[PDB]
């Protein structure tokens, strides 16, 4: 499922990921396109923060917006 | 306050600025948008303040008396058509399309849409089209912020609410008062002077959340908005609408509509609540008690608009496609009720009595959330 990875600056990053992929695996996939260490990354879906290890199907779909906050 | 008193006052002000005699407006149904554009622009603002004698030559079912109500109704539908490249719309609200530059004369057309909307207010004719809650605040020269971003972009709003409610200094997050701007390549754009080298902290996180929300709600429609208000203010000056709010101005433009309580309850979903829940039954007793004037304000408070589709509450639309009216169980009796216009969801707390619900909801739809 092709989902969008956005920031509060206005940047966007379309990354292809399966529903079984985790937040630690999603942050590791962002390193191949953006080049940021996964420890400095802080993703969030909805109003809640995404915890590294849990699968993407728990937070829940195609063409979604995940906001990335750098550390 | 009383909206009937405010509308009656505004109608008196227009009657004083009105001009004598009338003007001819000739249009056709086939090329209505372009005919109307050529016609409205051929006249001066003082001529557009005279009586609008509109005609649809060669249209059975209309006569050579006044036909302005059918013109204002039909033309408002064609304004939303995406082929003109001015507004982006949902199939079957008006959001200015940032790619309107495609139409080389788009700013000339936005001035005409400015005159059209100011002419509907002045002449007391209703339109069957409406802008977003923040856009009505733009017309009223009221400040825009994070609250209004939820309607246009809910996930950006949700990311900003996390920054507001969580500790950025403990989490150690790199954020500056600057945003991306493109046309070739991309460059930084400061929100405040020297914003790019000003780290967002706990002291100024509220200022940052405001300035980003304000930017996001007008990032690529500045010239278009500026062109719209050139046309608006030359017919009706914005100063005449200062005593109205974004919900009153919508009803002043779109007119009053009788809401069907049966179609409302039949096509209403419930989150963590049942149809037989004490609070859900008190809510429909409240809707039945209040006058249509307050039912429209309750509908506006939950969905973001008094307008409804020709189909009904079954064809109700949200931000992510079709979403029916929802009532969610959230909080405790101490809380005030909240809403999510993107999903038409009402966050109703579990109150202990009907009078508490009647006092809390009636106050929340009048005084709004802050």
């Amino acid at each position: 499922m092709h989902i969008l990875v956005k920031t509060l600056r206005g940047k966007t990053i379309t990354l292809e990921v399966e529903p079984s992929d985790t937040i630690e695996n999603v942050k590791a996939k962002i390193q191949d396109k953006e080049g940021i260490p996964p420890d400095q990354q802080r993703l969030l879906f909805g109003g809640n923060k995404l915890e590294d290890g849990r699968t993407l199907s728990d937070y829940n779909q195609k063409e979604s917006n995940l906001y990335l906050l750098l550390r | 306050r009383d909206f009937k008193a405010k509308v009656q006052y505004f109608r008196f002000w227009c009657q004083q600025l009105a001009m004598p005699q009338h003007i001819k407006i000739t249009v056709t149904r086939k090329t209505l948008f372009e005919d109307s554009f050529q016609q409205i622009m051929s006249f001066s603002p003082q001529d557009l303040r005279r009586r609008l004698w509109v005609i649809f030559p060669g249209e059975e079912g209309l006569d050579y008396g006044g036909v302005a109500r059918e013109w204002f109704f039909l033309l408002s539908h064609e304004v939303s058509n995406p082929m003109y490249c001015l507004f982006e719309y949902a199939g079957k609200c008006l959001q200015i399309n940032p790619a309107s530059y495609i139409n080389p004369d788009h700013l000339k057309y936005f001035r005409f849409i400015g005159r059209f909307i100011a002419m509907a207010l002045f002449h007391g004719k209703f339109i069957d089209t409406g802008f977003s809650l923040p856009f009505y605040k733009r017309i009223l020269n009221k400040p825009v912020g994070l609250k209004d971003l939820e309607s246009i972009d809910p996930e950006f709003y949700n990311s900003l609410i996390w920054v507001k409610e969580n500790n950025i200094e403990e989490c150690d997050l790199e954020m500056y008062f600057s945003v991306d701007k493109e046309l070739g390549e991309i460059k930084s754009h400061d929100l405040k002077p020297n914003g790019g080298n000003i780290l967002v902290t706990e002291e100024n996180k509220e200022e940052y959340i405001r300035m980003v929300a304000e930017w996001r709600l007008s990032r690529g429609v500045e010239e278009q908005t500026q062109a719209f208000f050139e046309g608006f203010n030359e017919i009706l000056p914005q100063q005449y609408l200062q005593y109205f709010d974004a919900k009153e101005l919508e009803v002043l433009l779109c007119g009053m509509q009788e809401i069907d309580l049966n179609d409302w309850q039949r096509h209403a979903i419930y989150r963590r609540y049942a149809r037989t829940s004490k609070q859900i039954m008190w809510f429909w007793q409240f809707v039945k008690e209040i006058d249509n004037e307050k039912r429209m304000r309750l509908l506006q408070f939950v969905t973001g608009t008094c307008r409804l589709p020709v189909g009904g509450f079954a064809d109700l639309m949200g931000s992510n496609g079709p979403q029916k009216f929802c009532i969610e169980k959230v909080g405790k009796e101490n809380w005030l009720p909240r809403s999510h216009t993107c999903f038409n969801r009402l966050d109703l707390p579990p109150y202990k009595s009907y009078e508490q619900l009647k006092e809390k909801l009636l106050f929340a739809i009048e005084e709004t959330e802050g």
